[PDB]
């Protein structure tokens, strides 16, 4: 069904978001790590 | 300190993928 | 309507893509910033 | 130097959060 | 083509799927390098 | 050692921007 499909398509889509902001929260961190050894190496 | 930091990201990281699965078995059942 | 929400999934799919192709940028900048810390431990 | 660097991920990041809150926002007047 | 077109969509967010998991993977290697560049500084 | 990881990261990112040219040619034929 074409209305059962795009259904289908728009829950796809929130999913792939959802993989993306999880990805973003990552990339969030990283930058949190990176500054941690930067200022461990300025610190000590 | 910075362990804590890169275990969340791994956390993340597989909470990233599993919404892709997901995803992608909606899509194969179009 | 079948045909707005097409376009509607469209533009949706087309934001999705402008938010991987900011976290591929992000990525990019984000080798810049490892190499460095590891480039000023190297050179001081 | 480095900082620079990170703030420019900051800002791609923020952009990136704004563009999937639009793709949710269509999805949500499907 | 209503029908076409809902293949379209679905081939479009495959791809963009497949754009994430890159993405995915490359996080997973951010993470060697920053404990590589820690472990480089505790190890020498 | 490390360079070798960057240097995966960066054929990582190339073929993700690969993929979303290709979903966003898709689109533009919609």
């Amino acid at each position: 069904q074409a209305r059962s499909d795009i259904e289908k398509l728009k829950e796809a889509i929130r999913d792939t978001n959802k993989a993306v902001q999880s990805v973003q929260s990552s990339i969030g961190n990283l930058i949190v790590a990176i500054k941690s050894v930067q200022d461990y190496v300025n610190k000590e | 300190d910075i362990s804590i930091v890169l275990n969340k990201i791994k956390s993340q990281l597989e909470e990233s993928k599993e919404w892709i699965r997901r995803s992608n078995k909606i899509l194969d059942s179009i």
